[PDB]
């Protein structure tokens, strides 16, 4: 009813944070490539300097 | 609504005429020898023995290569050009509203989009279906109404590039950012400084003394057996480039693909 | 209540006239050659051979590019401009009171907001529903009364930018912070100092002595084979920039998106 | 559709005539002694005892080896050449639309493709089936209609290489990037600077003083017991090479193979 | 039907990546020496600077 | 104009001002499309200035 069920945060890090526009079209690439049953077994390749996932 | 057919004003508005793509020149973006000289105000580069100044030909050469370097440094298309792509069918992205990522970005406009078989159009999508995101390089369809992939089914023709910005300090997503111009300037300037750093003194001279008949002159110079005459300026320009590239690689996003 | 239609005084108060966005200029924000000269009190930059001082053209050029650098350094819109965005439907955020994040911030005002289909308005939301958070760049609706996403369903027109602050020492969330002006000044100043640092002495000179008929003059300088003539000032300006950017990136928040 | 047989306009468009591959020369790509001299504006290389300048023979030699170095530094073919390959059958890639990766890239065009047995053509694939991706170096078939490998079943003849770019600042995927030219230039320049750095002063001289009858002359030079006279320039050129190679190794992809 | 069953990536690393030709004849040495029942218990010796396998 | 959040609204209508210190509170209202739904009596307002 009220909780945060969020599993965790995907930390991507570079010299500066991406602009909101860049991040929103990255969200579009993500959902258009990986969401639902249609995307279910594909793996994204990403070339950020470092990537971390924090379990909450 | 009435419009020139492909350029439906919501999904694929016309931003350039296919005649203007021939008329644009480097000087229209402010990339000119005078701009470089402005950044070297109070300096002149001239052949020490011949006295002739360095000609603008070399400047324009350096600028064209600086634009090329900038276009690979950021995964972008700067000067307008017509792109013709044959793109693979992939089932996941085809189900995702026929998602295709263009190889070159920004999109100025999409010119054609077809599903084909040996060059035969199997279907031509109505232009009112085309959804374009210009800076992203994304095209999608939102229809009004035995293998997971196959090669080169999709034919996509579009113009990539940027237009010179129309207002001071501001750019639309299809307009050139004000400081990408300055980045290309800095790249040119770094080569011009590498040339100039040879000529402040005779070749290879790092100290001189002359004494004649009670007159003495003695000059020390920024050249040395380690550092060239413009080492300092080049270092500074590299710092500025670093900051600029950080900002612009924040403006354009991280590249990604799903496998 | 009576108001100019879109500008409901609680949810979307009018902050600028759509004619004033054309009338504003850099000098109205205090970015002027005189401001730079003020920060270079007691120095003059002049062509070593021609003696003429450097013209205001270069000042205004540098200022426009410094504003561009600042606008990418912080993910902000400084000078007022009219923004037209086509935004994707996503079910999670559409259920969250029709949440949309603008690409550009601050919002000066929202001009139009519609849900559409192939350019056909499906619904036009009453302006009394529009909820705007100006500095965040957030818009929401609080109505008075087959896929999880779809492209470009939402049409949003708004003005992004900042107004010059109306009181000394103070700014509203849509007004420019007093020291973002100084940050842009510092960016300009760094280029003017890079140019000027070539001219304190003849080109490439790092020591000189002249002796004639028992008269001697000898000058040592802050130039060296490593550091250019204005290294110190540039370093200091970089420090000031660092502090200012820390403060302003505390004022503007971290970017985030939900996937 | 009608075309010269192999050059099906969708899958294998003609980019060069097999007679033109003989007519192209290094100078057509701008690699010329004059270009090097341009990058050494204000320097002249001449025999210290004989006075004669260094001949263009050495320039062209160095340029050809710089092209070779560039072609191995990036796994690419620059100058057009006719390639004849015998390729292994592998079941996984043969099932994947007869996928083959060429040893040399870009593909300008495919000239022949056959499956054979002791030189006898077992099948000749219709040219309308050939799917070529030029910059990738990939060839596939899209048919219109006891072991996992066997040696040399597939006979593939094609032309690899790049054409000189037709527009300023722009290149098609089969055209040479403007700054790969500059990379080859920089390599040549680096060799010419290594030659020149011996001759700026007499052999092994790093300081001199001569005093005669109350006249004194004294020269310090960029030579030293550590650094040769052009150490600085070579270091700078190495930096530029590093940046260029970063960009071009981002333009061409990572190599991969499936086992 | 659609997934990546790929167990992992064999990362081989040296001062520079091998050319495509070198890599394809390395694939030929591999399959001719190690594939199927015929190769089933042989172990390759490789002298790269470092070799790593990432489990996916 | 401040968002309603259930947790903090239940916590004695807790709101954190964007700007601090508070010299004084001038008005505090719950509203709907600019119509005051309720105006809280000023004797209810509790301010912590710093």
């Amino acid at each position: 009813s009220h909780g945060g069920t969020t599993r965790g945060i995907l930390q991507i890090r570079s010299d500066q944070q991406q602009s909101q526009h860049a991040l929103e079209n990255f969200k579009r690439e993500w959902k258009s490539s990986l969401s639902g049953i249609n995307g279910s077994w594909q793996i994204p390749v990403v070339m950020a300097d470092d990537i971390k996932f924090v379990n909450m | 609504l009435n419009y020139e057919y492909p350029y439906h004003p919501s999904g694929n508005p016309k931003h350039i005429d296919v005649s203007e793509i021939d008329n644009l020149t480097l000087a229209d973006y402010g990339w000119s020898p005078d701009a470089v000289k402005a950044y070297m105000f109070g300096i002149v580069v001239q052949n020490p023995d011949t006295g002739q100044p360095m000609g603008d030909e070399f400047y324009n050469h350096i600028l064209e290569r600086a634009v090329g370097k900038a276009e690979r440094a950021l995964d972008i298309s700067i000067l307008p050009d017509t792109q013709h792509e044959m793109r693979d069918y992939h089932e996941t992205e085809f189900n995702s509203y026929m998602f295709v990522h263009a190889y070159r970005k920004p999109i100025l406009q999409v010119e054609n989009l077809q599903l084909q078989f040996n060059g035969r159009p199997i279907y031509k999508y109505p232009a009112n279906w085309w959804k374009v995101e210009h800076l992203a390089g994304h095209v999608q369809l939102f229809p009004t109404a035995g293998a997971t992939f196959a090669p080169q089914m999709i034919r996509l023709e579009y113009v990539s590039g940027m237009l010179p910005r129309k207002k001071a300090g501001r750019n639309k997503p299809w307009e050139m950012p004000p400081e990408l111009e300055q980045l290309v300037i800095k790249y040119a300037l770094k080569e011009i400084y590498q040339v100039w750093g040879n000529l402040i003194i005779g070749a290879g001279i790092a100290n001189k003394t002359l004494e004649v008949d009670g007159i003495t002159e003695t000059i020390g110079t920024t050249q040395s057996a380690m550092y060239g005459g413009a080492s300092a300026q080049i270092l500074q320009i590299n710092e500025d480039i670093k900051e600029l590239l950080d900002g612009l690689r924040a403006y354009f996003g991280y590249n990604m693909i799903g496998l």
